[PDB]
């Protein structure tokens, strides 16, 4: 079973993907220009959002011997921690290791008490710091993304052994792309001086550039994959589910927004459950021209929803039902038209929508799946 | 040379937004994205009127792509064999360097008009090991006379002499 | 008889074929640059889809020992498995063997079997594990691909005597190109680092890279050589070819989808029964420059369908028929011409589709193969 | 009287035709590296085909004996057949002779028959098989290709000599050369394990190799000598030339086909009947690049045209007028948007094709001469 999110928003001139120069993120998507907010920049975004700080477990950082000295409160481990972390495989380089490390932020402690043990040999040491690294991946965050580690062994160690450390990620995040052609707009700045002088001049002169866009994002999680990750645990996953569900669509990224400012919610979300993972993206092949009777969301969403009845009557199963949740605010916008009904239930509140989800799973309650 | 010297200032002179006009469009043609034609007009025209020699159109249309993609700094002495050498010598003998030397050896049987991606990659090669400079004139200079025998000879010969030392 | 499966399928920006330089895999065709996917990476996708799950009956690996040891129940039947694959020509290598072994899955517990008795000699048990090995080619997924195996003489002892080991391959898999040019890109990324430091940067700094293209692929089925590779059962023939026609019409490439996840369906499907194979990769010497009317998969199906028509008015002979189904998804997309239907049937349906070709390779029914 | 064929044909990326290092075959054509296939792997591919299958009447074979006995049935003479073929000066090498030997299937019976009875003596009976391999030239394979036949002479009877055992070709076919540059490339490849273990490395790592190019092909039959190699037999010519137009046109070399699958058709045919061969290699001795107007094919067609055009106007000669056919399926293809004038018929149909060629040849139907 995999659930599904097909969402729509709009905003307002932004820049919020940037690259090495500083232009906004493009992509080429049916033969013409498009914008694009990297999965990547999405997935940091929903991470550390407010509706996901009661799941936020996991930690990726090059400076573990600052978090077990933090742990443990007395100086002159630290400086021991990272010569064993460089008996793990971790090379230092000018105060930090060399790689990022993920994991856990639970196990951390027990990381302190190896550099709390003044009767432990140094190799043992560093084995049991591999294997409780190895062993820390309780935590929603890291079952959602995944983790590859690889730590080296040009001058680790001897006689020790790292178990496996890979966990097969339960969440698909695909790149944003805009449903129009791109239209990037360069914006002329100079910076004025506070102090008269002789010349009247500018302290600096320089360029910078944003574009407005309707975009279309897809993520997708298996349930079966996610429950597996987490050990078992129901009561998280749903927690999981249901926070981020709330945070994808209560969030955007923080990339100049102290100068553009686009905190625009979606106006469309479409919530799928099914056996396969699809994704409607091929429905704004052609770009969306606007026309004067209309404006672009509701040509966006008629084109959506066009594509997603003719695949679901195309790609037709029997023995694999298909239930759908449409959301919009207040019914403001419909599956377009020239259709009877394609989803189940035309949902007009976003936390009535987290409700029916969490009912789908087997019928949990948000409140009791908060205690998690 | 000197035309080739101007042109390679001219490019390094130029401002962001250009230079993101140039980045986005890779692998196009001149006739279409008219900001692209206008700038690279501005940037080639003036060679001709003053200088009477000048790089030829495609040669300048690669170069100015490939540094809007792969920004380096202009310095005398690192040519593209010298530097592609030093970085195959420190390689595994047995896998990787032949297939490094195969893809750089793809690039001596073709015309300009197809160099860009077996070049792009080459310097994507080269950022990967963090290089901070290119001889772009000296670049310039072998494409431009690419079709002579000594020319090719010169390149591989230059590779040989920085990959053994 | 010949099925051909063609496919006109448009996918999202991602990277489902890399090489070892992490450049989306690319090739020269009509003398233009155009991105590719590899057929190893189609067949894989294939083979170990949901839709295939109950075929998968072939396995394809160097820890054979693993295997026998793992069905054998105890434990210390692995040292004289490794002896007897050793004496097979198969020279071992760190508690692996150099060359991989394809066979079915069902032998396993014979093989089991003949290493857990330990009354037999050396020479005449590696003998018998050979012959069981030769012999053990009765596999969907072995017949669809064929099978090779050359074991090293020059270690092997010199009274084991091999019989025939190749299968002849029913399947024939194209690498997949694009319709239109290649315009690859690259996507600059960081990760960021968790907590504050001293300085403001990130950890990794990187530059990857994606394209993404409209893409033809082509695939061709031989039905009497997978109906004689598959022992003469025909209805395993006609389950095979259902749930391969099933699996390549809903699974893609796993290749970083998760950073990328372009889980497009096909936007075009046509199947042809004709005695000779052909692709229609030539539709797309030209490459399909995009208007700013069509689009690019419009444009795609229209040019893939004048070639189809100047095909078949060109090279038609009343002593073969050919009978020819097109599916597009409720029929969003025609084919035949602006005008004329070259495809006898078409479908807007998947599954009535695989029930017409059923019907037509043999009046077989879904419910009765599967 | 010639029949010459020359054909376009562009190819999607494939390695038809390699050499030992598994790179495919390249040659120096105009100074400019192009994409070559042997001409040797063509004619094998139309001559093992499927559409030339009711014509294959001659085995090229190393193992004779073995022929022998599988058409001997159960009498025991496999040691008694690989003793005569020694004497007629063919050596053994475990099971296997030191020479292929290019005969027709129909003799098989034949040397069976001096084989099996004890009735002659054995020297003899070597002579004798002698006179059956010097004979055994009427097959349409070949009468196409052509044999020569040298035995040894150090293990000779002294009493076997062999008249003359060598059949003149009727089939000139050269090597496909391209049309453009050459462009290599390498496709890197790995080979997965089903088995998980320890490390998330794979079974195998390699390269293969392969290109894309457009190939232009060129054959020539000698009528005449056709003729004179089946006996006169100018029905069954008749037919092993319609048929080889036919697996010529619709066959492709079977290498690396199970991993691309390169099964295009060509987009150009002109069929020539001449007195003397003339080779329009020449046409692309400048390569063809590409504009964005027009493709390689259209590009690569014109080029054809316009040097067709410069040999007809250059070496015309009012004794011998030349008629010619061009094909492209439906008319999609015609010989460039300039002349017009050097297709005296223009076909869109294959069938149509092959039944205009044999009027022109004889004057026969093609119903008529396929049995």
């Amino acid at each position: 079973m995999l659930i599904e999110i097909h969402m729509i928003q709009n905003h307002s001139p932004a820049n919020l993907n940037r690259d090495d120069l500083g232009a906004p993120k493009t992509c080429y998507f049916g033969g013409v220009l498009r914008s694009r907010i990297s999965s990547q920049c999405i997935k940091r975004s929903i991470r550390t959002s407010n509706d996901f700080k009661a799941l936020l477990g996991g930690v990726r950082t090059r400076r573990l011997a600052d978090l077990i000295q933090q742990e443990a409160g007395e100086t002159e481990c630290w400086k021991k921690a990272q010569e064993i972390l460089n008996k793990c495989g971790f090379k230092n380089k000018d105060d930090n290791t060399k790689m990022l490390v993920f994991m856990s932020k639970d196990k951390i402690k027990d990381l302190a008490r190896i550099v709390l043990d003044n009767s432990l040999g140094l190799t043992e040491a560093a084995q049991q710091v591999a294997n409780v690294i190895a062993q820390a991946t309780l935590a929603p965050d890291i079952a959602l993304c995944g983790r590859m580690l690889e730590p080296n062994d040009k001058d680790k160690d001897k006689k020790v052994k790292w178990s496996n450390t890979t966990v097969e990620a339960a969440l698909q995040v695909a790149h944003a792309i805009s449903t129009h052609i791109a239209r990037p707009e360069i914006d002329y700045f100079v910076a004025a001086d506070d102090v008269p002088g002789e010349d009247a001049g500018a302290g600096h002169i320089g360029e910078s550039m944003f574009a407005s866009a309707c975009f279309y994002k897809y993520f997708s999680i298996d349930w079966e994959q996610l429950v597996k990750n987490l050990k078992g645990d129901t009561n998280l996953a749903a927690h999981t589910v249901g926070a981020f569900l709330l945070a994808a669509a209560k969030t955007n990224p923080s990339g100049k927004q102290n100068s553009f400012a686009a905190h625009n919610y979606p106006d469309g979300i479409l919530v799928e459950f099914k056996n396969s993972p699809i994704s409607y993206a091929n429905a704004f092949v052609r770009p969306v021209s606007v026309v004067k009777e209309s404006d672009l969301v509701e040509q966006s969403i008629g084109q959506l929803s066009n594509y997603v009845n003719d695949i679901r009557l195309g790609y037709y199963d029997e023995q694999s039902p298909v239930i759908g949740f449409w959301f919009s605010p207040n019914n403001r916008y419909p599956l377009g038209y020239k259709h009877s009904k394609l989803a189940s239930r035309n949902i007009g509140n976003l936390n009535e929508l987290v409700g029916a989800v969490l009912d789908y799973i087997g019928g949990f309650k948000w409140e009791e799946v908060q205690k998690s | 040379n000197r035309g080739t010297v101007d042109f390679i200032a001219s490019l390094e002179n130029l401002k962001e937004g250009d230079l993101g006009i140039l980045r986005k469009l890779r692998g196009a043609r001149l006739d279409e994205k008219l900001p692209g034609f206008d700038l690279f007009s501005a940037l080639w025209w003036p060679l001709r009127q003053k200088n009477q020699r000048a790089p030829k159109r495609e040669v300048a249309w690669l170069i100015a792509k490939l540094f809007a993609e792969f920004r380096f700094e202009q310095r005398e002495g690192a040519t593209l064999p010298i530097l592609m050498g030093g970085i195959c010598r420190k390689l595994e003998p047995k896998k990787e360097l032949p297939r490094v030397l195969a893809r750089f050896d793809q690039l001596a049987s073709l015309d300009i008009m197809q160099m860009e991606e077996p070049l792009s990659v080459i310097m994507g090669i080269l950022r990967k090991h963090q290089q901070v400079c290119l001889d772009w004139v000296g670049l310039t200079d072998v494409l431009s006379f690419w079709e002579q025998e000594p020319v090719k000879r010169e390149w591989s010969d230059s590779f040989i002499k920085a990959y053994k030392i």
